[PDB]
């Protein structure tokens, strides 16, 4: 049995139990309240330094938490929160200046002095069992029009890289945006199922050895490709109405976007063209490049298999047990508790009629009470 | 409910119809001379689980009975013994389920299945209720609805 063959009363079922899979996977708004007055202070600490170079520094969310794609990690307490400074005036500062001046303020305060811990590529604060900041020095970049983020970043090898993010963030708000048409009948959806793919990578890469999961696939590439996908397919104004095989269509449109030439393959900035978020991929020092390329396409093969066997349970017993091995056994453990709760209310309720053709269960004629000894 | 008393066990002729408007039935049956009425039928608990062959007779002034012929509850559940495979009266192959609770059981003495309720009505939805937790057992390993059970000595059955 296949996934699209089936009726869309099976298939909404499955999109629903996903998608509530996924809402415990999130976090809170007063977490996100939070880690936001907490980087907020750290900025209004920065600015009251008498450090010149220093001056007018400016903090903003980057990556997971500004698109508000947060999936909480497995097995791990500390949700990643990553910010990056923004120094108008250091259009030509070095890099000695401007890490010793974040290094030793940091050092300063009584607060953030004992958690602080150093990074290659910038530095970190280590609140203890909820979350954690990262932040990353940056100097402005002129020469090129964009709506307005072109900068530079710190690495070791080049001591200054281009890089775009709050291009790349207008973009997905933009297109996640619109709602696909839909047939008519006598957190954006975009969002969900990055997400969905995300929690889906995160469970597969661990039974995958340590070539495979240190090559797995990053979140950045599979974003800007279901972006792609996703924008072409309101373009084509084609009908969806189908749940999971927009997913499955969504899919089989990522790998037609991976781009090759000369050699090289370029999944891009759609905003700022420079920087190669395959740029992992291109580099081939022992074969390292291209096994990242394989994990791609051996997930595809497995994300769009996945649903074909939870297409082919049958029973309630055998559903449960396909969620638990692909989507992880706690997010799903609250979803059936959930579900019972629910039908036991609507038990004392009195809602639990009966259907006239099948005679199945509806949760909302009452059923009497009734004891059935096991 | 405070009535009059004056209401008593109803023909067979009212059931007769009752249970034909609603669901698919494969047969359905006067035995015995106007004695005992037989009911068959497919029944599904979820839109993901199973299909359920019940097969329901009932007679004046004996309690229904309710077995699932079809299937044999995925080969009795593997292995354990709550599904209630059971002799089913020696005239169905099937296991024979229990619905209500005895009238011995009731104090007040009205049980919760009456000869004033239709089959169809109430027994229907309680068998279809009963293989609900039944498919949801062999997840869980435990009884997640009503967990009524006599010990031995403390038991009282009425069968």
């Amino acid at each position: 049995t296949t996934a699209r063959n089936l009726p869309s009363g099976k298939k909404q079922r499955i999109a629903d139990l996903l998608s509530q899979i996924i809402e415990t996977l999130d976090l809170t708004k007063t977490q996100y309240a939070n880690i936001e007055s907490a980087y907020n202070g750290v900025g209004t600490f920065l600015s009251e330094g008498d450090d010149p170079l220093l001056q007018d520094a400016v903090i903003y969310p980057q990556g997971s938490v500004r698109l508000n794609t947060t999936v909480k990690p497995k097995n791990e307490e500390q949700y990643d929160i990553d910010l990056i400074c923004y120094l108008p005036h250091a259009t030509q500062a070095d890099y000695t200046g401007v890490i010793s001046a974040i290094r030793q303020r940091l050092e300063s305060h009584k607060t953030y002095k004992t958690l602080l811990s150093e990074l290659p590529r910038g530095f970190r604060i280590n609140y203890a069992g909820d979350y954690h900041l990262d932040i990353t020095p940056g100097r402005d970049h002129t020469g090129t029009a964009h709506p307005g983020q072109p900068l530079w970043v710190v690495d070791a090898q080049t001591a200054w890289k281009e890089s775009n993010p709050s291009g790349y963030a207008e973009w997905f708000e933009s297109s996640a945006s619109v709602q696909p048409l839909r047939t008519i009948l006598v957190k954006k959806l975009l969002n969900h199922i990055v997400q969905i793919l995300k929690r889906h990578r995160d469970e597969w890469a661990a039974e995958q050895d340590e070539v495979r999961q240190r090559c797995r696939p990053i979140s950045v590439i599979i974003t800007t490709l279901a972006c792609h996908a996703y924008n072409h397919i309101i373009a084509d104004r084609r009908a969806y109405d189908n749940d999971l095989d927009i997913l499955l269509d969504v899919l089989e449109l990522m790998p037609d976007f991976i781009v090759s030439t000369q050699g090289a393959i370029h999944v891009n900035n759609p905003h700022m063209p420079e920087e190669n978020f395959a740029e992992k991929w291109n580099r081939s020092e022992q074969d390292e490049g291209p096994q990242r390329s394989e994990a791609f396409y051996q997930w595809h093969a497995a994300a769009q298999a996945t649903f074909n066997t939870i297409a082919a349970s049958v029973g309630e017993d055998n559903l449960f047990l396909s969620l638990e091995d692909s989507f992880g056994k706690t997010p799903v453990d609250v979803v059936r508790q959930r579900l019972m709760e629910h039908m036991q209310s609507a038990r004392e309720q009195g809602s639990l009629h009966l259907d006239k053709k099948t005679g199945g269960l509806i949760a909302t004629a009452g059923v009497p009470k009734n004891t059935f000894y096991g | 409910v405070v009535i009059r008393h004056h209401c008593k066990p109803l023909t067979i002729a009212q059931q007769y119809r009752a249970l034909k408007a609603g669901g698919p039935y494969e047969r359905l049956r006067i035995i015995h001379h106007d004695r005992t009425l037989l009911w068959e039928g497919w029944l599904q608990p979820s839109l993901f689980s199973r299909r359920y062959k019940v097969a329901v007779r009932y007679s004046l002034g004996t309690p229904p009975i309710c077995v699932v012929t079809e299937p044999d509850l995925f080969a009795l559940a593997g292995t354990r013994a709550i599904p209630h495979l059971y002799p089913a009266d020696k005239h169905i192959p099937g296991a024979r389920l229990c619905l209500f609770l005895p009238r011995s059981q009731a104090d007040d003495g009205l049980s919760e299945w009456r000869a004033q309720l239709k089959i169809s009505d109430t027994l229907i939805p309680w068998a279809s209720l009963w293989l609900f937790y039944f498919e949801q057992w062999l997840h869980t390993g435990h009884w997640e609805g009503g967990g009524k059970h006599p010990r031995p000595s403390e038991v009282k059955n009425e069968r």
